[PDB]
DNA sequence: CTCTGAATCTCTTCCAGCACACATCGGTCAGTACGTCCC
RNA sequence: GAUGUGUGCU
DNA sequence: GGGACGTACTGACCGCGGAAGAGATTCAGAG
């Protein structure tokens, strides 16, 4: 335990709850998606082949032109990551797919004439996934976010209190397939079933059921129930069902109990309902009127004439009574309806339905789909069988089938992919039963109704769209294909697949930039769950229900991480311990809790399954047996935080960090602050900016260790070993014994990324953090990137703080900064700006890059070389020409400054390369020779040792052996034997390896020395990188880790700042009148803890500077690392070393790092104990002394260490003014933006302010002279430059533009008169 | 639009015109060759559709054929819509001689002048600089003066200070909601790159220093200079156009300084002595002999308008605070002394300024507010009002009240499990008893905070008001109210739900101690609800105000 | 190019006081129309101010007087808008003095 | 033998301000010169 | 240059 | 010696929302 890299800074913490499961791989979402997408699989359940099989093997009409799938092969990586990123080309890879082509015998059984099997016909170029989990397209890095949408399937909805100003609660269902058209079953305020296509005209829902080959009697029995009637002798009558009889009245009297029963007119209670079974009465007597007061069910046909007696769904009337009496039918069947048990919805909707034939249904559907079209039998049949009865134009996924079956109390999760002719009836019956008052609808808030679409799913969808859109041309070509005179190469075109994949990856709604300005931003931009995009909603159409949080987000979606603005609740962030389900849902771990024993075995539960069990809370003590140390515990069943019995729980949370995400878990003492500022703090930690030399945060959360490890900017030890050579950019690590591959071997090499441009014009670098002659274990850090320190995440710096007003400079939210900060250079940042050049071809003449341009003196044309490129490392200023080009002075833009650090040249055939490009090529070739030669030598030493040891046997010397060279030993001979045979074999291997490395170096030189492809119509591309060295200054924005923002007001001398009794000055001073209002009390405890840490560090530094003995330091460290209550961090310093203790103490001189988990932080008592351990006062408040008066204050003031940061809102990037600049073209008006000399926009609401005053000439010259008058402003300028201040009216040209646009529109308009 | 390198793009109208001309030529050709009627009717349909697409779009078939999923723009789209010609280039225009940056606070500035960076001033006033240079003969042609100001000589700074000396400017915050959104000030050169602004004026703009940006504008004609100096001058805007209440009310810091300045204690340094006037009172304070606040007999020479503008002097001997006598030094002639005898909170100083402008006039009120600002920041800096963890004392009765409420809810549960009452009645009784416990805890914490301080006075002890920092910040009315103190020290009561119901389990914890995951996860609901409300309120208010300003 | 979407003899010259053929570049030259391709000489603001027209072989209805809710054509003739859509888009006939 | 005064379906409009960085603005069939490996 | 795409501040 | 469709290379030519207002729509009360 406590490896060498995990030992230099042992971070003390306060952990009560012991850990049971560490944080998994943070980027296991996008990498998992792409891995599952790209891996081939003989079982086509997913991946590429699952998409090929749907579009692949096809057939022609009758020409026996069937192309069929066999296999494919992934193309080799053409380029690497670094060089291809420098070029600006996609990090793509070929895709060679094998296809077999057979032609059956003409008008015969399957007699294959020819079996063309073209070897991996070429098609498409798909990009690849970076190890960090990004993409490379055009030099940038896209990050495909995870889109959240609705689960394809069936559900129910409740439109309550919507229309008609009544209490109508009409319901509706919706069948959402994975691809196709929606189907809606809605009600109306007049109790009729209405079916609708996606958003088109409504119509009675019985039409689609009539269009499914059913008869009216079957339709009516399929929903309602029959009523038995029989003519025993006379007096037709209905039998008695005890449940049907329940919920009725005594129309005449209920025939039970033989003759005497419930009186005339009653509400039959359950007593008589039970009497019904007590006297088992079935059928005695019912009069004719109560029977006639309802509707018959089935049809009847005359027995004599063969005519119809009546029709289905017809009420009984005296004429029908006469017709049935004269016909003499016993078995009559009617409909048992009820306002509370069996609604007449089906019968009424069938009665309102005007049609009765299925062909009429087809005609009506075809007319509703395509109006004004001739109703054709076969066309309507094909449309009805293709709408959602086809496999190609309709496809419901297996997850959709599972959801559909689970939502209808089914058992088997299998089935077809399309809708059967029974599921419609099933969902209709379910909707009727719900309307009857059973069950309830499901709102779209439960995460079981949501599914996170990943990168692989969208890629497969776009690839399938490409396949199905090229299949049309494939079929068109094969319908008229030739016998054998051509291969499938000419049959297929690779254009549409590449076009579609480039359209989806390059210019989409989800593909976007990534923020490389902060490793935290890089790790939080990938674990982001959006709700926009195709299929989802938009930014302004909703709403109020989809924005709030539902109690199922606990542990699955972070409740307290979202960008505040027009999109709240739609850009929610994914939790820490969450995991992607196999289906695509959200799983979160839980600890298995037996009767009394809490087993450390973990599980995973979905969202729908959680609503059945009960989950305990991590804030519950236990002791070696899982038994609670309480009598009962707080739990929840369904959003019900209450008290349950102890021996009833089923599961318990893993850790307290399960509710929050990485964006908030890095905020210390979060349990004391409101979310309104925790959100701002979590965003400002994301929007940080790196510095020159980062520093460890004294108040950490413990999570800062497991962030930079899985981040991009780091150097993970692939295999442990010993440091051999590390100078500035390359690291040589000698491989250990047991970590060696068989056969040949070697060492691990590493290249460190030096100063290059990020996506937000921020610097980046990788500096070594180890010493020569030092071991290293596999899986450790080697080089720290930006804002990193020995594998610990460190965003900003830290310094003192004081909570007191000082001459009102901290008025609202301002921040005071002493000159010591800018003098010590602790907040100085680096910015890299890239400027490019073009060299195209015109018909007047090719664009030259000559270094001679007239109209300027020799002072401007002094930094350039013979080729017109500025010298590398030249201090440039504003307006200095950098690129000499003629038919063009690409000079420095006005405002930027700095120096030049790198020159890039990209050329095409036709124009030779200058000395600069040849020098760059030679430098790259020299590096590629140096590294390959180092590898060659370090591996050749082994073979020379081998041929030495072979020569040792028989004849060898010692002093006269190392004098003749190592190659001369191969020249030396020996007696013929297998010994000399091994010498010759080793010489052959030596020559083979030498020739192989020579071929490798030749190939590497040929790859780079050769020409480069680029955009057409341009020959030379010159990119120049500029670097700016800017520091802190007034107007900048700063903020801590608790949302406490502020702008720097003034920089004071060192002495004018307050100071304690020991003469030590005071750093940044905030305003103490923000804490009670904003309720961000958590920062003061952080301040006290930082003060305590710095006191301990000062004690350590004093004891080290007075050069005490190692025993005293060990004793003090044991004092420090053993305070507090029961914790898990328990080290023993009496086991490491004598030198390692000194190194650790030297590392701790800046201050002892203190970690603190989120929801079980150290209490106030332990804080005061650690204060008492030092030499600081208990209350943490010390007297001060004013730098002006030198007078003690009247109250002790709280001091300590906060943790400042630095944001991107730099004042020099916002300040922008302009007197007279360039003008627009369509309207003679100024431009906007800091670039291209823009001006401020005097908007509409500002006119209303001047309109409130009495300013007239002001507004006149505002929106008339300085804005639009092309003739007026020239005279105005000529008058101003001559001392005159006489304004002039005029004619707004924009008004003339409006007049011309209205006149060309076709409407006469013109100024009336003089 | 001519793209670089020979090639060029085109607008959306050109495609429509080309389509119309092509179909017109095709119809002419079909009429020339005497085609059958079906072909020419099809051509007429195509031409009618083309003319409809040129005159409007998105009304017949949304036919564009311009690019991939991008409806082209037509004359209706040129005029109608949000970005139509009217709202883009007629009402809200874009004006030169402007600029923007980040604002910052400055204490040493009066309320009739604002700060200004040097580079912005040199860039905006270029014509005035050119005119003054070529008038003083320091440059022959305009090219000479342009190159000289590009070289940034030293004398151009003197020329700039001369030409700006008495030239007002305008300020403008981006969200303009009322008349006071744009005001005028007099610029003063300040080295840096950020605009400094007066403290008390920031209350009118409703713009904190969290990074808000403002805009500037320079009037050209002399009439505009007069309109700015007379109408839109900051000294003329002292009362809101909505209500008669002032707008120069001190908000946050100076109010705390004054509230700490005027309040008496039980025993201080040098209590019981006498003094002639406030001058030697300030002298004793600066010497350090007497404390800031103590009961001292002093003589004052007040005034009073006896007749219609006739002042009468008189003397007195009152028992008052040293700080009150010190504050009396900046009080003008017309105000009486009984106005500064109270604690001088926020409403107190508000009505003080109100009665000041009501009696004396404009310039006395302005200079009096200025002196209040200066002395308040001075004594607030010299006060040293910090905040610590000991400043929040938690009463010991909280645990017992919570245990009593727990016993009550347990008894109610045990009574309901036998079917004595209904679910709704049980819920109502539970919420009522938790509200009662909340009220008890609130009264207990208030009693603990307001009067805990007891200090002897020559032997015997006596109760008095408290000098707790959080209590001084709450009582003075600077920031927050009693509810926030209740939430910090005591429990925050109960919480609602997205449905609107109230959870029967209250938040039985303060913010000084930690909170379990459940209570924070519950409070997240209300946090997000408030955030969404604040997000949509502006989107509604914009359209509301636009309709109201258009109707009248 | 010759008179089309852009022209010099119908709309105006490109540069101030310069004809298209280049045979005349003088401030004194005003109104001198060319003879190879007749083009006058003026500034470019007149090119911004002038306006062209186009001819048709068949009349064409307007869409705003048709589709708008206060259908002036429909309120003038008292005929439903759908039948007018059918007629104007070549779907039926209209009896214009066919014998009463 | 049918008229008109109310209850319903159905088509059209709008939603605060400001700042910053990317992509795209002719695809494809029909002419129109160079050019290299067998003939 | 116009549109579209987002991102960030009010 | 030698030639003519690949190989570019262009010329051009047709392609998850209320709320109101106003056009249909139907129902009934008789006549
Ligand atoms: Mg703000
Ligand atoms: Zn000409």
């Amino acid at each position: 335990v406590y490896s060498y890299t995990e030992k230099k800074r042992i971070r003390k913490d306060f952990g009560k709850r012991p850990q049971v499961l560490d944080v998994p791989y943070l980027l296991s979402i996008q990498l998992d998606s792409f891995q599952k997408f790209i891996e081939q699989d003989p079982e086509g359940q997913y991946g590429l082949e699952a998409a090929f099989r749907s579009v692949f093997p096809i057939q022609s009409y009758s020409g026996n032109s069937e192309l069929q799938y066999v296999s494919y092969r992934l193309g080799e990586p053409v380029f690497d990551v670094q060089e291809c990123q420098i070029r600006g080309v996609t990090y793509s890879a070929p895709l060679r797919v094998k296809l077999r082509l057979v032609i059956y015998e003409r008008e015969a059984p399957e007699g294959t004439v020819k079996d063309i099997k073209e070897q991996e016909v070429y098609m498409g170029e798909i990009p690849l996934m970076t190890d960090n989990g990004t993409f490379v397209i055009n030099g940038t890095e896209r990050v495909i976010v995870s889109q959240l949408h609705r689960s394809p399937g069936v559900f129910f909805d409740s439109d309550k209190g919507k229309t008609h100003s009544s209490g109508k609660v009409l319901y509706n269902a919706r069948i959402i397939p994975y691809r196709g058209s929606w189907l809606d079953f809605e009600f109306d305020p007049k109790d009729n079933l209405f079916v609708r296509i996606d958003r088109r005209r409504k119509l009675p829902a019985t039409i689609i059921l009539r269009a499914l080959n059913y008869t009216t009697e079957q339709i009516l029995d399929l929903f309602f129930e029959k009523v038995i009637f029989e003519i025993r002798d006379n007096k037709l009558q209905m039998e008695l069902v005890p449940e049907r009889l329940r919920g009725e009245t005594a129309s005449f009297d209920i025939e039970a109990n033989g003759k005497v029963y419930v009186e005339k007119g009653r509400r039959i209670t359950a007593r008589h309902i039970r009497q019904l079974e007590k006297d088992d009465v079935k059928l005695i007597e019912v009069p004719v009127e109560y029977i006639a007061g309802k509707v018959v069910a089935k049809d009847y046909i005359d027995e004599s004439t063969g005519e119809l007696i009546c029709a289905a769904n017809m009420e009984l009337s005296l004429d029908l009574l006469a017709k049935l009496s004269q016909s003499g039918h016993k078995r009559i069947e009617t409909l048992f309806t009820n306002d509370l048990d069996h609604g007449p919805y089906i019968s009424e909707t069938l009665r309102v339905d005007p049609t009765n034939d299925r062909l009429s249904a087809l005609v009506e559907i075809y007319r509703m789909m395509r109006p004004g079209e001739p109703p054709t039998r076969e066309a309507a049949e094909s449309l009805f069988e293709n709408l959602f009865f086809s496999e190609d134009r309709y496809d419901l996924s297996a997850v959709g089938r599972m959801k559909f079956n689970r939502s209808l109390l089914r058992e088997e999760i299998e089935g077809s992919g399309i809708l059967s002719k029974d599921d419609i009836i099933d969902v209709m019956k379910k909707l009727i039963d719900i309307r009857n008052g059973k069950g309830e609808v499901d709102d779209i808030d439960h995460l079981g109704n949501r599914r996170i679409r990943s990168v692989g799913e969208m890629a497969e969808n776009q690839f399938r769209v490409g396949l199905v859109r090229v299949e049309r041309a494939v079929k068109e070509r094969l319908s008229l294909g030739d016998l054998d005179t051509l291969m499938p190469q000419d049959m297929i075109n690779a254009k549409p697949i590449s076009a579609a994949v480039k359209e989806f990856f390059g210019s989409s709604q989800l593909s976007q930039f990534m923020d490389q300005n902060n490793p935290l931003s890089e790790i939080t931009h990938k674990r982001r769950i959006s709700a926009l995009g195709p299929g989802g909603l938009t930014r302004e159409r909703a709403g109020f229900e989809v924005r709030d949080v539902h109690p199922t987000h606990y542990g699955r979606v972070c409740p307290i991480e979202t960008p505040e603005g027009p999109n709240i609740g739609l850009i929610n962030s994914l939790s820490v311990y969450a995991q992607t389900n196999e289906y695509g849902f959200l799983e979160t771990p839980y600890r298995k809790v037996t009767d009394g024993v809490v087993t450390d075995e973990i599980h995973y539960l979905s969202a729908i399954e959680e609503g059945n069990y009960v989950i305990a809370q991590a804030n519950s003590n236990l002791d070696e047996e899982g038994h609670f140390v309480e009598d009962l515990v707080t739990c929840r069943s369904k959003g019900e935080s209450s008290l349950f019995s102890r021996d009833q729980v089923d599961y318990m949370d893993v850790s307290t960090q399960q509710v929050v995400s990485v964006g908030a878990s890095l905020i210390p003492f979060l349990e004391h602050d409101d979310a309104n500022r925790a959100l701002m703090g979590a965003n400002m930690q994301r929007q940080a900016v790196p510095t020159l030399r980062a520093d460890k945060p004294l108040v950490g959360t413990g999570m800062e260790r497991a962030v930079a490890v899985d981040s991009g900017v780091t150097a993970v030890a692939k295999r442990g070993g010993v440091v051999q050579y590390v100078d500035a950019s390359r690291i040589v690590i000698k491989v250990n014994e047991d970590e060696m591959y068989p056969g040949e071997a070697g060492i691990d090499i590493y290249n460190l990324t030096k100063y290059t441009r990020s996506n937000q014009n921020t610097c980046i670098n990788q500096m070594p953090c180890v010493s020569l002659g030092e071991p290293v274990e596999r899986g450790d850090v080697l080089a720290d990137g930006p804002s990193t320190d020995l594998g610990e995440l460190a965003l900003g710096q830290n310094m003192r703080v004081a909570f007191m007003p000082w001459n009102g400079y901290n008025f609202e939210d301002s921040i005071l900064v002493s000159e010591r900060v800018v003098q010590e250079d602790r907040f100085t940042t680096i910015h890299i700006q890239e400027l490019a050049c073009v060299s195209r071809d015109t018909k007047l003449g090719p664009e030259e890059i000559t270094a001679d341009i007239p109209n300027v003196g020799e002072a401007a044309l002094s930094k350039l070389d013979e080729s017109g490129i500025v010298y590398i490392g030249a201090e440039v200023t504003g307006g200095d020409i950098l690129v000499g080009k003629v038919t063009s002075s690409l000079r420095v833009p006005n405002g930027v400054s700095g120096t030049v650090i790198d020159v890039q040249v990209f050329t095409r055939d036709g124009v030779e390369k200058d000395k600069r490009a040849l020098e760059i090529e030679e430098m790259q070739l020299k590096q590629a020779k140096k590294d390959l030669s180092e590898e060659l030598q370090i591996l050749e030493a082994g073979l020379f040792s081998r041929i030495r040891a072979v020569l040792v046997a028989g004849g060898v010397e010692a002093e006269k052996l190392d004098k003749l060279p190592r190659d001369r030993w191969l020249e030396l001979g020996l007696t013929d034997e297998e010994k000399q045979n091994q010498l010759e074999q080793l010489a052959e291997q030596y020559d083979e390896l030498k020739h192989e490395f020579e071929k490798k170096l030749e190939a590497k030189r040929r790859k780079i020395t050769q020409g480069d492809d680029l955009a057409p119509g341009v020959l030379k591309i010159v990119k120049v990188y500029l670097a700016v060295k800017r520091r802190i200054q007034p107007g900048d924005k700063m903020a801590g880790r608790h949302g406490n923002k502020g702008v720097i007001s003034k920089i004071n001398p060192i002495e004018d700042m307050p100071y304690d009794e020991n003469g030590t000055p005071v750093d940044i001073v905030l305003n103490p009148l923000g804490v009670p209002s904003r309720m961000n009390i958590g920062q003061i405890l952080e301040t006290h803890l930082g003060m305590a840490a710095k006191g301990i560090g000062d004690k350590i530094n004093a004891m080290l500077k007075q050069q005490q003995e190692v025993a005293k330091l060990r004793e003090f460290i044991q004092r420090a690392y053993d305070l507090g209550a029961d914790v898990r961090q328990k080290v023993d310093l009496s086991t490491f070393s004598d030198e390692e203790v000194m190194r650790l103490a030297e590392n701790l001189r800046k201050g002892m790092p203190i970690a603190t988990p989120v929801f079980d932080g150290a209490k106030e008592a332990e804080i005061k104990e650690l204060l008492k351990l030092g030499d600081l006062p208990t209350s943490g408040q010390i007297r001060l002394y004013d730098g002006r008066t030198g007078e003690q204050f009247e109250r002790p003031v709280t001091v300590g260490y906060m943790y400042m940061l630095k944001l991107n809102h730099l004042v020099d990037d916002k300040m922008h003014a302009r007197s007279t600049g360039s003008y627009s073209l369509v309207t003679q008006q100024p431009l906007g933006g800091k670039a291209q000399f823009g001006g401020q926009r005097f908007g509409e609401m500002e006119v209303w302010a001047l309109e409130a005053y009495g300013a007239a000439y002001t507004l006149q010259e505002m929106l008339t002279v300085k804005s639009d008058d092309v003739n007026g402003r020239t005279k105005m300028y000529k008058n101003i430059v001559d001392g005159n201040h006489q304004m002039e009216p005029g004619m707004p040209e924009s008004f003339n533009v409006l007049l011309k646009e209205i006149r060309s529109l076709g409407i006469n308009i013109e100024l009336e008169d003089e | 639009v001519p793209l670089d390198g020979g090639r060029f793009a085109t607008s959306d109208l050109n495609d429509l015109y080309r389509r119309v001309i092509n179909r017109n030529n095709r119809l002419k050709r079909l009429l020339d060759l005497a085609a059958p009627d079906i072909i020419v009717r099809n051509e007429k349909r195509m031409l009618q559709e083309a003319v409809d697409a040129l005159l409007d779009n998105g009304r017949r078939g949304r036919a564009i054929t311009g690019s991939n999923k991008r409806p082209l723009k037509s004359l209706a789209d040129m005029i109608k819509g949000k970005q139509g010609r009217f709202r883009q280039n007629l009402l809200g225009k874009r004006v030169d001689y402007s600029g923007r940056s980040v604002i910052t606070v400055g204490p040493y500035l009066r309320l009739h002048q604002c700060g200004l960076p040097k580079k912005m001033a040199l860039e905006l006033f270029k014509p005035f600089i050119y005119g003054k240079l070529e008038l003083r003969g320091l440059a022959t042609t305009i090219k000479a003066a342009k190159k000289m100001v590009e070289r940034e000589e030293a004398v151009v700074w003197d020329i700039l200070d001369e030409v700006i000396r008495e030239h007002p400017v305008l300020l403008n915050r981006a969200p303009t909601l009322h008349r006071l959104g744009i005001q005028a000030f007099e610029p003063v050169l300040i080295e840096g790159k950020a605009i400094q602004l007066h403290p008390l004026v920031c209350a009118a703009y409703n713009a904190d220093f969290d990074g808000d940006q403002m805009a500037v504008h320079v009037p050209l004609t002399l009439e505009a200079q007069l309109e700015a100096r007379a109408l839109m001058m900051s000294t003329n805007n002292i009362l809101s156009p909505a209500n008669g209440e002032p707008i120069i009310v001190p908000s946050q810091d100076v109010v705390l300084g004054l509230y700490y300045m005027t309040r008496d204690c039980v025993n201080a340094k040098g209590e019981g002595m006498v003094l002639t006037g406030p001058k030697e009172a300030e002298r004793l304070y600066r010497s350090g002999l007497a404390s800031l606040h103590a009961r001292v007999k002093v003589r004052i020479t007040e005034y009073e308008k006896d007749a219609n503008g006739e002042l009468v002097a008189k003397t007195s001997l009152k028992d008052t605070t040293v700080g009150r006598a010190i504050l009396w030094m900046i009080v003008p002639k017309g105000l009486p002394y009984s106005i500064v005898n109270q604690a001088l909170g926020k409403k107190a100083i508000s009505k003080m300024l109100n009665t000041c402008y009501r009696i004396l006039g404009l310039k006395p009120t302005v200079i009096f507010a200025d002196q209040i600002m200066y002395t308040g920041f001075a004594y607030a800096a010299r006060s040293g009002a910090s905040v610590g963890i000991d400043d929040m004392v938690i009463p010991e009765k909280k645990h017992e009240i919570i245990s009593e409420a727990e016993a009550e809810v347990a008894e109610i549960q045990e009574q309901f499990q036998s079917g004595l009452v209904t679910a709704g009645e049980r819920y109502n009784k539970v919420i009522d008893i938790w509200a009662a416990a909340n009220d008890r805890v609130s009264k207990a914490m208030m009693d603990n905070l307001q009067t805990e301080t007891v200090i002897n006075r020559d032997g015997q002890e006596e109760k008095q008001v408290s000098f707790n920092s959080i209590y001084m910040m709450a009582d003075s009315g600077a920031r927050g109210s009693a509810a926030q103190i209740r939430q910090l020290a005591g429990m925050r009561g109960l919480m609602a739900k997205p449905d609107g119901s109230i959870i029967e389990t209250p938040i039985t914890a303060n913010f000084r101690e930690g909170l379990n995951v459940l209570q924070y996860f519950i409070s997240t609901h209300g946090a997000r609800k408030g955030l969404a409300d604040t997000a949509l309120k502006t989107a509604n208010s914009g359209y509301l105000t636009r309709r109201l300003v258009d109707v009248a | 190019e010759r008179d089309g979407l852009f022209c010099a003899r119908i709309f105006g010259p490109v540069k101030d006081y310069e004809c298209l053929c280049g045979k005349y570049k003088r401030l004194k030259h005003r109104g001198v129309i060319c003879e190879k391709c007749g083009v006058e000489v003026t500034q470019t603001k007149v090119r911004r101010e002038r306006m062209g027209h186009i001819e048709l072989a068949s009349p064409t209805a307007h869409i705003w007087f048709l589709k708008s809710l206060p259908s002036r054509i429909g309120l003038l003739l008292d005929m439903p808008l759908r039948d007018i859509e059918r007629v104007l888009y070549f779907e039926s006939y209209v009896v214009i003095e066919g014998g009463m």
